RNA sequence: GAAACCAAAGUCUUUGGGUUCCGGGGGGAGUAUGGUUGCAAAGCUGAAACUUAAAGGAAUUGACGGAAGGGCACCACCAGG
């Protein structure tokens, strides 16, 4: 849990400033990006190890700390707690193979859905694919919320973090029975011609891709997959998909289909395929901006004395010396 | 008939001397045209004859004897008369930067480089032979492999440093594709 | 129009995964003509090929 | 003649507001770091500490 | 000669052929201030307070290359079961 909330934001954003450039950052460079408390830091690098926040990495000559999968996850609940979306923690968790589902409570107390994209090459290229992937997905469940679409509201999106509209449900795999078939059916293959009309093909529309909300209506969660209709095979997704949904209520349900639609429709809705004259106010801001850039690298350089493993290794091998002699 | 002549240089006829028996043999032999060296007027004259099997082998063999005479290597001089396309796309180092004396003779430098490294390293991923006479760089190659190389040769002596150079061309070269 | 093939020699690997063999063809239609094409699976000097187009020409140069 | 001449005249006079006008900013930038560099060093000195 | 190198950068602890200029840990700083020259832009001369264990020169192995070439592996892929 988080109970520490001052310089814990400071020193670990500035592992994520070197995380973007190099792979283990070293010590001296996290003060001198995080000038606010000077010297104190090193102590909280030692709570920071406590929890599965930040690691320690002292090969051969590389000393200094590296980012964890759930330090950087600490990092954007941090962010959206300053945006009021998240307060407190539910407890319902579907641990899967490339995301985490947390339930999140705001001030208000309603409950939303929380993704935290978990891809596992070093460590600091997979937390560099669950940024790409958390963007990716936010830009597709902003333009299918907006075009009419059944799925989950988009709210906000921090680094690998996405909340979304709480639909609770079971998915489509684990279902015995259902009322109503043929209504669920027929719902089910307009959301299939629905996106092939905005330029869209699914790709992976299967029975593991949708959730019944009280068995009456469809729900589409998971895109990073979607494919244009510009491709050569744009039928053949699209038939796949199809006879996909076809055979599964005819396996399942045993309802067997009296409508067959097979419909290129491209396209008539929105193309989403794509998706003294200086005043001394001035001067002031110019001359500290100077005189702190001055500051920095010198104590950037008094940082990287800091070696003392080499003076350690040296110290031990002397002893031995002269004890033998 | 028709004839074209071809000029030659004082340091290039030592060589001319040495490789005629295999300049005039691929000129006479699949091409089948006559040929002949002017000592009076200093060129290489050849011809067409009853011989010639078709039109356009007189242009094959006057680039061919060309090329070897710009300093290129027989052996790959000859590319010339078997392949289509390759042409030899020529201009002067002080074309790409106004260089003088001492700035000149550095910049001949890190086109060849320590050993001639950094021609071989050019000639290897653009596809090409490259020749330098003293102020002139002669290249040889495909079209498109000619303007990847006036790049990188450009570069060289214009400033950027051979480090620079070959992770600019090589990149080229991953989309060109090669 | 479908024309019959001969292997004069066997090149190399090419392809991605190196999947593809470099074939020297000569034609069975009598003519010297020694088109360079590629095949898929295992060929060896001495096959007899039934190309679908014989106008094609694989990666040379 | 004079459609040239006023026209050159103008530009002359452009640069010479021009060069006053750097100057004084390099009077006013000058002697806003050197009372800043005082201000700074003041609190190496005193006004820095705990108590 | 620290050395790369240098017939000078040699004839230097076996130290004195004549003679001019000029450097004394790094910064602050070639900054302020004064003087002077300058139509101006500027030039010449030119500090301190204070701050810092270093600032650097030569050479040498190659932890790492986001360098290049090879080679190998169904704990890799390809065609497959």
């Amino acid at each position: 849990l988080r109970y520490m909330s001052r310089d814990d934001f400071r020193v670990l954003t500035a592992v994520e400033m070197g995380m973007k450039n190099h792979e283990i950052v070293p010590g001296s460079l996290i003060a001198s990006i995080a000038s606010l408390k000077h010297g104190g830091c090193n102590k909280v690098l030692r709570e920071l190890v406590k929890h599965k926040l930040i690691a320690w990495e002292r090969t051969k000559t590389v000393q200094g700390y590296r980012l964890t999968n759930a330090g950087y996850d600490y990092l954007a609940l941090k962010t959206l707690s300053s945006r009021q979306v998240v307060e407190s923690v539910g407890n319902q968790m579907g641990v899967g193979k490339e995301s985490d589902i947390y339930i999140v409570a705001n001030e208000e107390g309603q409950q939303f859905a929380l993704k935290l994209h978990r891809l596992g090459r070093h460590n600091v290229s997979w937390l560099y694919l669950s940024r790409l992937s958390a963007m990716k997905e936010f830009a597709y469940m902003k333009a299918l919320y907006e075009r009419k679409f059944p799925v989950p509201k988009p709210i906000d999106y921090n680094r690998h973090a996405v909340v979304m509209e709480l639909i609770n449900g079971y998915p489509l795999c684990q279902i015995h029975h259902v009322e109503d078939p043929a209504s669920v059916y027929d719902e089910a293959m307009e959301l299939i011609v629905k996106l092939a009309n905005h330029g869209l093909i699914h790709g992976d529309f299967n029975e593991f891709n949708l959730i019944l909300d009280e068995s009456d209506h469809i729900t589409m969660i998971d895109f990073p997959q979607m494919v244009s209709t510009s491709h050569p095979n744009a039928e053949w997704y699209f038939d796949r998909d199809v006879k996909c949904i076809k055979d599964f209520f005819m396996k399942r349900f045993s309802y067997e289909s009296e409508l067959f639609p097979t419909f290129k429709d491209i396209r008539r809705e929105d193309t989403l395929d794509v998706e003294s004259t200086i005043p001394p106010e001035l001067v002031k801001q110019k001359v500290k901006r100077q005189l702190t850039k001055q500051q920095k690298s010198a104590v950037r350089r008094r940082l990287q004395k800091g070696a003392n493993i080499f003076t350690k290794q040296r110290r031990e091998n002397m002893q031995n010396i002269k004890s033998s002699l | 008939e028709e004839t074209r002549k071809i000029p030659v240089p004082a340091n290039r006829y030592t060589p001319l001397k040495e490789n005629w028996m295999k300049i005039f043999t691929p000129i006479v032999e699949h091409l089948g045209l006559q040929i002949r060296f002017n000592l009076k007027s200093r060129n290489v004259e050849i011809r067409t004859c009853k011989e010639t099997k078709d039109v356009s082998a007189l242009t094959k063999a006057a680039d061919f004897v060309k090329a070897f005479i710009l300093g290129f290597q027989v052996e790959d001089a000859l590319a010339l008369i078997r392949l289509d396309d390759l042409f030899l796309e020529s201009f002067e180092i002080t074309d790409v930067k106004p260089l003088k004396g001492d700035h000149l003779s550095r910049a001949i430098g890190r086109i060849a480089g320590k050993g001639g490294k950094t021609k071989f390293t050019i000639e290897n991923v653009t596809r090409t032979r490259i020749v330098l006479a003293d102020v002139k760089v002669h290249i040889l190659g495909s079209f498109q492999n000619i303007k990847m190389a006036r790049t990188a040769i450009c570069n060289l002596i214009l400033g950027n440093p051979p480090s620079k150079v070959y992770g600019n061309i090589r990149a080229v070269a991953s989309r060109s594709a090669d | 129009p479908i024309k019959l093939a001969r292997v004069t020699k066997v090149l190399g690997r090419t392809g991605s995964q190196g999947q593809c063999t470099q074939v020297r063809v000569e034609f069975m239609d009598d003519t010297s003509r020694s088109i360079i094409r590629n095949v898929k699976g295992p060929v060896r000097e001495g096959d007899v090929l039934t190309l679908l187009e014989s106008e094609r020409e694989a990666r040379r140069l | 003649k004079e459609d040239k001449r006023a026209r050159k005249q103008a530009i002359k006079e452009e640069r010479k507001e021009r060069r006053v006008e750097k100057k004084a900013n390099k009077l006013a930038f000058k002697l806003e770091k050197r009372r800043q560099e005082k201000e700074l060093l003041n609190l190496k000195k005193n006004v820095e500490g705990l108590k």
